[PDB]
């Protein structure tokens, strides 16, 4: 979980 | 290279820390993920699900929910709101 690494697969 | 946010998308970037007028795709995404965290749009339970429906970002996405593990509606929106 954590939005932080979820939003780091895209970026 | 560098691109330019539109007036609807630039307002969303200047309300996260961005300052200027023109950025890179990659830093657009940084300040764009910042927005979801400052205005508290993401799901606290399943932290891949963003609930942008109520606010500008959703009206720009044409959605009211999207997952970060399937973010193709970002790349429908990232082509329509950036001048190359």
């Amino acid at each position: 979980l954590t939005f932080l690494e979820y939003w780091a697969q895209l970026m | 290279n560098q691109v330019r946010p539109k007036l609807p998308l630039l307002k969303i970037l200047h309300a996260a820390g961005a300052q200027g007028e023109m950025f890179t795709v990659k830093e657009v995404m940084h300040y764009l993920g910042q927005y979801i965290m400052v205005k508290q749009l993401y799901d606290a339970a399943a932290q891949h699900m963003v609930y942008c429906g109520g606010d500008l970002l959703g009206e720009l996405l044409g959605r009211q929910s999207f997952s970060v593990k399937d973010p193709s509606p970002l790349y429908d929106m990232l082509r329509k709101n950036l001048v190359t």
